[PDB]
């Protein structure tokens, strides 16, 4: 005979966790396909000699193509 | 109506606006900082072509 | 002793007026806009944002800097024979010794 | 900086001119965004401060404790709403601002440029503190509370002042940057040793040094939630950040001179570890603990090795986490039974289950479990120490054993056994506890994958 | 043979003497432990049967030992020869032990290193 | 503030207050003795374990072993199940 | 990649396959099972994204600093002067820490790949990282957690005075 | 479980020594017909002094008794499992969710078990309705000073329920799950 | 050499996969359990080839891949040791953890969080994992403390239980003892060494002083429950069974011995290192076997043969013979874990007796249990060409054909003996004689879980050892030529506790009911250890904090020193200061008073 | 639950 289960409520704990994983994936899903898009086309930086004559800006001495867009708009 | 959302959530704007005076604060502070602009055994170095100031 | 209010009920359970209730306020609307405002702007904002400007900061500490110096220099010292790493910090000419 | 400190003073008029349906809405969300703002402090050079103007600059060290603080006023508007849901309008807009005021005179404390400046900043502080301590407390021992905590701090601070102002007149400087280079080695006359008492005494009653701990308890157990939280989580660190930036005027008189500190905080930390094994109230525990842990800070800073100084930023950052949200949960346990005896309510594994779960993370986060940042800085301050004298493991050992037991009884106290009968109004944890404790919990195991960030300026 | 009690041992209700008394003013003893306890128990059913009751039981003896644990230490406390002792012996006594070893280990690591006898080959952080 | 634990009894009107105020009997109080250590008139209950207490018995909190209302020992916390148990051994 | 000359290896001496049972040897369906499944996949997806890559090559470059005079060359109050050294002194303290740290990964390095016959094979390795081990405990140590120049400079003038009163025994 | 008394009684308490005689009997002889052959002797010793009226003597025989079996009494007893000090011990404790918890529910979760939370409200306006009944049959019934013992009164008249019967009721099952 | 990278950090990575999927729907449904069987299953299936490739060559390597943080001059990093030790123990504890997943999910069918259960056991895998496969210092303090707080959940998994709690802090305080010197240890390498990695601790030092090692012998003692820190180990039969049969007998009790192996080429060099390992080991056996032959309870039988065994290794670590050592870890995991998974169905067909004396007659009631346990009983004893004889014959030899200290040699003779003993017991009280259970008999085992993880285990506790010993590199001298007599030693011994032992359960039949000896009651009793060192350390500790610390220094004299005596001296002088006269006649005179004096002083 | 808020008693000592 199924015997009611006498249990704690368990919707507002279940609910939050889904509304937590949401917003976390809200912003996790886009950063992490434009994260392997830069990767996949734009790509890293090569280790060239500065060319003589030239001054390179301050985020060209930068490998990661994100971090060198965070230190030309922010730095 | 669209006053009525503005005249009810002005308060909104403050904070942004606030940032934004604080970033040219701090820009106007850097401009009174120029005092070494391009004069430091290490960094000095002859300006480009069409390149008033480096900025430092 | 006084003439008092008795002292009030423990604080009523939000979910009696509505079971979907976030914690919070009252209303259900500012309660459910309220839950919305916090999860997001600390969620998707500031934590997974946050986290990923943090990650990619640019390396103004110089660690890939200071590790390419060091294999120029170890390149240096070991091909024209100088003993790696010196042991003096400043060249003893340069100082006038009581 | 100003970037930081301009819209956390328009927070002020945001509140008070926003409608009573919005006022925490608002707070919330400007607070956050001031937080991601100063995300950016974080980037900092590797040998060079970030000097912003001839006021304010930000190095390895300021920057984590400003983030900390911008991050937690968000965290404790979230605790606080709670509780402060019948109060007027008026009051709740009072209690924001007191906040606000917090706030910023913490970010302009860890900004601050001029030892004077700090010391008025960091002094400064105390008024909102305490306001909030006497005024929204729940007990009538809010009072003496608020009397300890303020007396305690302004008797160390004062002569802090004394030395602060003679050292202007000496050296003819305050500023940091200036002070550190122009920096020259104290005599060990009385004189020295003395100014050296002052310059100390005012920091070690901050981050409270055993013996003069009696404020923390009554400050931390009589005060509303929020204010624990600040108090647990940025104003005992400003003691910590004020130490490792005035030990610099300090040597080499600090040799000699830190030996009873050392011993004091060295046995301490047991002291306040086994008190904490036989404590009756919650929060009482959880601010013996914070003594406890804030003991390896002061050791770590009294020994001034790269490595102390380092195990000693982590420590002050995952320890901030850490007692913040202890405090949150044990806020919760009492919001729903309305008493702070640790024994009353039990069984609450089976009746909160997610709940559980946040007290079991905070307690392994506690008692300095791998690869958390808790133990990073616990296990660098214990090389260092040890580097300094191999007898310093015995007792660091000894206090790691002591703080795992303490922290899993308070865990087995509190979240297992068998449920209290009569309590019946024990209700299914909101969204905003969960909320309140994940906002505590991620940013805090986020830190493990880059430790370096809060490793402070000797990385 | 017989059974040595001890603090941690206590003596078993059997093997105790007490548990034997069938004097009528043990008895009686007995009974009014009885009726309190009964009373007590009937309060708290009471209360806790009672089906509008909608939060804690508070129980007096719970608050009244917390309230003797922290809030009525100091004001029962007397500075008596024995307590200043035991207060001094167990405050400020392992603190001096503690500088004792320290010190003198601080001075025999300043001493080795002074003559040079110290081996550091690869102490390069500290 | 009359059922609050107060300073050491010293007369036997004191005495008496102080076990009805515990739920005592009058013959078995006992307060600490009056050393300045800050008991107080706190009982010295008998210095056992909740461990000896009878399993069987129908407790108002059956883990703890307690009744509700019945006095608690200075020591309760020490002498809880999960801790040090002073129940007689077989040696 | 790297320069072989600061991370060094030695030439591979890898044993001929010389099976004398006739039994089919595991290992080697199981690796060419593995370069047929991960392998040729894995290799395929590296060789469209280094197309990709190629396709917009864009260049970093490694900034460089010129030489300062030291904290020896610097008056009694000059901020600028001790400025510009400390911060040249500290940039030295990071590469010397890096160079010790290339040090210490060539002596792991050839600690694992000689195996069980590490202690004779790699006595040249523990050389050089004794000889850079006392350098820069000699150059970079005691200083404490307020390190600067000056420091430095005061511990060598300690240094050098000893070695005077050395000489002059 | 029942009501305890003030003192047991010197017939009581041989009783409970026998039982455990009896049972630390069975923990030493493991085997079953061992255990029954001397459980005849222990009976037999049980019964030599039985007809013992003086009851000083008979008072010094069970003290006798009493330390010759702490002395003889098993060091590791058999212990039932689902008995204080057995290894089942409490053991689904952490299952049994009280009752009131289900009044927290949210309407969507009350919503799978209708016909349940329906007859649960039946059983809730039984208890609403009977309680002024058992208030006040228990003030009648209590003697002036309160009560003496923990006994309580069962339901004197019709339409009448037990006092304080809600709890012991509705009180969680052994396996809850 | 290219794919070994590969498939040793795939066969780790692929047990992260159930625990990121917990976060899913399968966590909600009833296969997650099966999942994560299947998940461990695949595992040891890819671990197989890095094994066979070691085999072969010789493959051992070190992947260094993520660079976590450089402080100056040490840079840790996420490094993991691919040798001889973790390229063959990760098989076994795989096959073993399969083994039990499946003797869980038919275990652990009723439980309502059953889910949990299989979580908390991949965690514990995967911090084991991490434990053995640690190239850092801090990476295996890593793997210890993981190990160490899931041990914790889960002897403590049926919270409501008082004593689970208990056993569960018990565990962690003992732990956390062994990690007092593991930090010691990590102190001491990191600055005498200036690196936490095995590769640097190695290859500097060669002569590796007594301290660093004293704590590496505290931290395996800790994790290994060796004397002293022993009765966490028997206390921590009161979780799951498979949890015992997992954690607490294979995988996780071994960590210490484990560890101790690791750092082999520095406990060679030092000397008294090696005779303390080798004492304590001794110590062990003796005692915990002595605990064991007189247990009624079977899972703590079985807990005191795992201490046992584990002394043994802690011994053959003593005689300089690690690659032994870690042979016989090998075999133990194998035989024990299929012993209490017998216990455990033993247990779960009585519904829920683990008391042996009311358990008998399940010879041919239980035959498939029955011969398994006969099995793993024989391997445990050392029965020539099963698994056990491979290990524990030959660190007998070993011992006995070395410079060794006496009475420790003569102690694990005694405990070879023992062990013979309660295996004897385990048999006797359990399976031969007439059934004691009550009625109502339940007696089944037909189930498909349970029997093929006992038939695979049983396939690996025969077998396995003679695979193991042919197949792997040698690397030890062996003793070729002995004293024929030292050379059955081990049988001899064997034999003797089998009769002595069978003798004394036939004269329990003998209608001869008598008291207990002495020490009956010591062995019983546990040597009384867990009655005076749980009662007064304890007691004094608790006491003093409450009393000496909390009320005496904080609520009374730190307070009476400086807030209280100031606040009355400020009081005293308020009160002298405003007398609330108000009398113009004092004051005036006041006033006279002093312009004498200031006109006598200041002149 | 509520705030503490002096009574009469603690307001007559002032």
């Amino acid at each position: 005979k199924r015997l009611f289960i006498i249990k704690p409520s368990g919707f507002y704990d279940r609910r939050f966790l889904k509304l937590m994983r949401f917003y976390i994936l809200l912003t996790g899903i886009p950063v992490a396909i434009g994260i392997t898009l830069v990767n996949v086309f734009i790509g890293e930086a090569e280790l060239a000699d500065i060319p003589e004559g030239y001054v390179p800006e301050h985020w060209e001495y930068f490998k990661h193509p994100i971090s060198r867009w965070i230190a030309r708009t922010f730095y | 109506n669209v006053l009525q959302i503005v005249r009810d959530h002005w308060v909104h704007i403050l904070v942004p606006v606030g940032f934004v005076f604080g970033c040219y604060l701090d820009r106007r502070s850097d401009e009174k900082l120029t005092a070494f602009r391009n004069k430091s055994l290490l960094f000095k170095r002859e300006l480009r072509p069409n390149e008033e100031v480096t900025w430092k | 002793i006084r003439l008092q209010e008795d002292p009030d009920p423990e604080d009523e359970n939000l979910y009696e007026k509505n079971p979907d209730s976030h914690g919070y306020d009252k209303d259900p609307i500012v309660d459910l806009w309220n839950m919305r405002v916090v999860f997001f702007f600390g969620f998707s904002i500031v934590l997974v944002l946050g986290s990923t400007f943090v990650a990619y900061l640019p390396d103004y500490r110089m660690q890939e800097w200071a590790r390419r110096e060091a294999e120029r220099l170890v390149k240096y010292r070991e091909a024209n024979g100088l003993p790696l790493m010196e042991s003096n910090c400043f060249d003893p000419n340069k100082i006038q010794l009581p | 900086m100003l970037k930081i400190i301009i819209p956390t003073t328009m927070l002020l008029p945001m509140t008070w001119m926003s409608k009573h349906n919005m006022i925490w809405i608002n707070a919330t969300v400007h607070s956050l965004l001031i937080s991601l703002i100063s995300l950016s402090l974080l980037n900092q050079l590797g040998e060079n401060s970030l000097n912003f103007s001839l006021t304010f600059f930000s190095d390895s060290l300021s920057a984590p404790l400003l983030v900390l603080t911008t991050w937690l006023l968000p965290l404790m508007l979230m605790a606080s709403q709670s509780h402060l849901s019948k109060e007027t309008t008026t009051r709740k807009k009072l209690y924001i601002t007191m906040l606000i005021l917090l706030q910023l005179f913490l970010i302009m404390t860890f900004t601050a440029t001029e030892l004077i400046l700090f010391y008025i900043l960091f002094e400064a502080t105390l008024v909102p503190t305490l306001i909030i301590i006497t005024r929204w407390g729940n007990q009538t021992e809010r009072l003496n509370a608020g009397l300890y905590f303020l007396f305690y701090t302004l008797a160390g601070s004062l002569p802090l002042l004394v030395a602060l102002v003679y050292i202007q007149n000496t050296t003819g400087s305050l500023n940091f940057l200036i002070i550190h280079y122009w920096s020259h080695p104290l005599s060990n006359s009385w004189s020295n040793i003395f100014m050296w008492l002052a310059c100390i005494m005012a920091f070690m009653v901050k981050m409270p040094l055993y013996g003069l701990h009696l404020w923390l308890p009554k400050a931390h157990v009589e005060a509303p939630i929020a204010g624990s939280m600040v108090l647990a989580a940025v104003l005992l660190k400003l003691g910590g950040y004020g130490m490792m930036r005035i030990t610099t005027i300090l040597n080499p008189l600090t040799n000699y001179m830190a030996y009873p500190f050392l011993m004091l905080s060295m046995w301490g930390m047991i002291m306040t570890s086994s008190i904490c094994l036989r404590q009756t109230d919650l929060k009482s525990l959880i601010a013996y603990s914070s003594v406890s842990h804030m003991a390896l800070v002061i050791v770590a800073i009294m020994i001034q090795t790269p490595w102390s100084f380092m195990g000693a930023t982590a420590l002050m950052i995952a320890h901030g986490l850490t007692s913040s949200m202890l405090f949150c949960l044990a806020n919760t346990n009492y919001e729903r039974v309305h008493s702070r005896t640790m024994i009353l309510a039990r069984g609450l594994q089976t009746l909160l289950p997610l709940m559980a779960t946040w007290w079991l993370m905070a307690s392994l986060t506690n008692l300095a479990l791998p690869p958390s940042i808790n133990l990073i800085g616990e296990l660098f301050i214990i090389t260092a120490s040890f580097s300094w004298s191999n007898i310093t493991i015995i007792l660091m050992g000894m206090n790691m054993m002591i703080t795992a037991l303490y922290s899993l009884y308070m865990l087995i106290t509190t979240q297992r056994g068998k449920y209290t009968h009569h309590i019946n109004n024990i209700k299914a944890s909101f969204t905003r506890e969960n909320a309140l404790m994940a906002l505590h919990i991620l940013p805090l195991l986020l830190l493990t994958l880059n430790p370096k960030m809060i490793l402070g300026p000797l990385y | 043979p017989k059974y040595k009690p001890s603090r941690l041992a206590t003596l078993p209700a059997t093997l105790d003497p007490a548990e034997y008394d069938i004097s009528p003013e043990t008895r009686k003893a007995q009974a009014e432990r009885l009726a309190i306890r009964s009373r007590l128990k009937r309060e708290y059913l009471l209360q806790y049967n009672d089906p509008n009751r909608l939060g804690v039981i508070e129980d007096p003896a719970l608050i009244r030992w917390t309230y003797a644990r922290s809030a009525n230490i100091y004001p029962n406390f007397r500075p008596t020869p024995k307590t200043s002792l035991l207060g001094a012996l167990f405050g400020i006594g392992p603190l001096f032990f503690w500088y004792y070893v320290f010190k003198t280990d601080r001075d025999k690591k300043e001493k080795l290193i002074q003559e040079g006898k110290l081996d550091q080959t690869f102490n390069i952080s500290y | 503030k009359d059922m609050f634990p107060g300073p050491y009894p010293k007369t036997p009107e004191e005495r008496a207050a102080a076990a009805k105020k515990y739920n005592m009997r009058v013959e078995d109080y006992e307060p600490y003795p009056d050393d300045g250590m800050g008991y107080g008139d706190y009982p010295k209950l008998p210095d056992r374990s909740q461990q000896e207490r009878d399993p069987w018995y129908d407790w108002d909190h059956p883990d703890l072993r307690l009744n509700w209302g019945e006095p608690i020992h200075w020591d309760l916390d020490m002498y809880i199940r999960n801790r040090v148990d002073t129940s007689p051994t077989p040696v | 990649s790297w320069d072989k000359d600061v991370y060094p290896e030695p030439p591979r001496r890898t044993p001929a396959p010389a099976p004398q049972t006739s039994l089919p040897n595991p290992v080697t369906y199981l690796t060419k099972i593995f370069d047929l499944l991960v392998d040729r996949p894995v290799t395929l997806a590296r060789e469209f994204i280094e197309q990709q890559h190629a396709k917009n090559r864009y260049y970093y470059y490694h900034r460089e600093f010129r030489r300062v005079p030291d904290i020896t060359e610097c008056e009694e109050k000059d901020i600028l002067c001790m400025f510009e050294a400390e911060m040249q002194w500290r940039r030295d303290y990071k590469v010397d820490q890096e160079i010790v740290n290339i040090i210490q990964e060539r002596l792991k390095a050839c600690q694992q790949r000689e195996g069980e016959s590490y202690r004779q094979n790699c006595a040249k390795e523990l050389e050089q990282f004794t000889q850079v081990s006392k350098a820069f405990q000699d150059r970079y140590s005691d200083l404490g957690a307020h390190y600067s120049a000056r420091k430095c400079l005061a511990k060598q003038k300690q240094r050098m005075l000893a070695e005077r009163k050395a000489a002059k025994e | 479980f029942s009501a305890p008394a003030a003192y047991l009684t010197h017939q009581q308490k041989v009783l409970r020594l026998y039982k455990r005689a009896l049972r630390h009997l069975e923990s030493w002889c493991v085997h079953r017909d061992k255990y029954r052959y001397f459980a005849c002797l222990m009976r037999a010793r049980f019964d030599e002094h039985k007809n013992e009226k003086d009851m000083v003597k008979a008072t010094q025989l069970l003290r006798q008794a009493e330390e010759e079996f702490w002395y003889g009494q098993h060091p590791q007893p058999y212990i039932f499992p689902e008995s204080p000090g057995g290894t089942s011990y409490e053991r689904y404790e952490c299952y049994k969710v009280p009752e009131w918890c289900l009044d927290d529910w949210h309407p969507s979760e009350k919503a799978m078990y209708p016909d349940y939370f329906a007859k649960r409200e039946q059983w809730k306006r039984l208890r609403r309705e009977s309680w002024e009944r058992e208030v006040k049959q228990l003030q009648e019934e209590t003697p002036p000073g309160g009560p003496r013992t923990e006994a309580l009164p069962p339901a004197r008249k019709e339409g009448d329920l037990p006092p304080l019967w809600w709890h012991i009721v509705t009180r969680p099952r052994e396996r809850p799950m | 050499m290219n794919p070994f990278a590969s498939l040793t950090l795939t066969t780790l990575i692929i047990l992260t996969i159930p625990i990121m999927m917990s976060n899913s729907n399968i966590y909600k449904t009833n296969l997650y359990p099966n999942y994560v069987k299947t998940t461990v299953s695949y595992a040891f299936t890819l671990s197989l080839v890095p094994l066979l490739m070691f085999m072969h060559t010789g493959q051992e390597m070190i992947i260094s891949n993520w660079h976590w943080m450089t402080l100056q001059t040490v840079e840790l990093s996420l490094s993991f040791k691919m040798d001889y030790f973790s390229v063959m123990f990760i098989p076994v504890a795989l096959f073993v953890t399969w083994s039990i997943m499946e003797f869980s999910m038919w275990y652990m069918h009723s439980d309502p969080f059953i889910n949990r259960f299989f979580k908390y056991l991949v965690l514990f895998l995967i911090t084991m994992m991490i434990l053995v496969t640690a190239n850092n210092l801090f990476q295996l303090f890593i793997g210890w403390e993981g190990v160490g707080i899931m041990s914790f959940l889960l002897i403590g998994w049926w919270h409501g239980r008082t004593d689970a709690n208990t056993a569960a802090l018990q565990a962690i305080l003992y732990n956390r003892i062994g990690d007092i010197g593991f930090v010691l240890s990590m102190a001491w390498f990191l600055t005498h060494s200036n690196a936490w990695d095995l590769q640097q601790i190695f290859m500097l030092n060669n002569e590796c002083p007594n301290m660093p090692l004293i704590g590496l012998l505290l931290a395996a003692a800790g994790k290994s429950a060796q004397f002293g820190l022993h009765p966490w180990l028997p206390s921590a039969m009161e979780g799951p069974t498979p949890v015992s049969a997992l954690l607490h007998s294979s995988t996780m009790v071994v960590a210490g011995v484990f560890l101790l192996i690791r750092f082999y080429p520095l406990m060679e060099t030092n000397k008294l290192v090696q005779t303390m390992t080798l004492c304590l080991g001794a110590i062990t056996t003796l005692f915990t076997a002595l605990c064991a032959i007189t247990q009624n309870d079977i899972k703590k039988i079985v807990a005191f043969s795992t201490s046992s065994q584990l002394g043994l290794m802690m011994v053959t670590i003593g005689i300089n013979q690690p690659h032994l050592a870690f042979l016989h870890i090998c075999m133990h995991a194998f035989f024990k874990a299929m012993l209490f998974m017998c216990s455990g169905s033993i247990i779960h067909s009585l519904n829920d007796e683990q008391d042996i004396r009311k358990m008998g007659g399940l010879y041919k009631a239980m035959p498939f249990t029955t011969t398994a346990l006969i099995i793993g009983s024989l391997a445990l004893t050392g029965m020539p060409y099963l698994t056990g004889f491979y290990s524990k014959d030959l660190i007998i030899e070993a011992v006995n054909m070395s410079y060794t200290n006496a009475w420790a040699l003569l102690m694990t003779l005694i405990a070879t003996s023992l062990t013979a003993a309660y295996s004897t017991r385990i048999i006797f009280f359990a399976f031969l004689g007439k059934p004691r259970f009550p009625p109502l008999v339940l007696i089944n085992e037909n189930n498909p879980l349970l029997i093929n993880s006992i038939k695979r285990l049983l396939i690996g506790s025969i077998f396995a050892g003679f695979i193991i010993s042919n197949n792997i590199p040698p690397m030890t001298v062996p003793n070729t030529t002995m004293p024929l007599y030292m050379k059955m030693t081990a049988l001899i011994v064997t034999i003797m506790g089998f009769m002595l032992a069978l003798e004394l359960n036939n004269t329990t039949y003998y209608l001869k009911f008598k008291y207990p000896s002495q020490t009956y009651k010591f062995s019983n009793m546990l040597g009384y250890y867990p009655s005076i060192m749980h009662r007064l350390p304890t007691y004094h500790n608790l006491s003093m904090s409450q009393k000496s610390a909390s009320s005496l220094l904080d609520l009374i004299w730190l307070e009476t020193i400086l807030p209280k005596t100031t606040s009355f001296i400020q009081m005293k002088m308020s009160i002298m200061v405003s007398n609330q006269k108000g009398l113009i006649k004092l004051y005036f005179l006041s006033f006279l008073i002093t312009i004498m004096i200031s006109m006598t002083l200041f002149n | 639950a509520r705030q503490w808020q002096p009574d009469v008693e603690w307001a007559e000592q002032f």
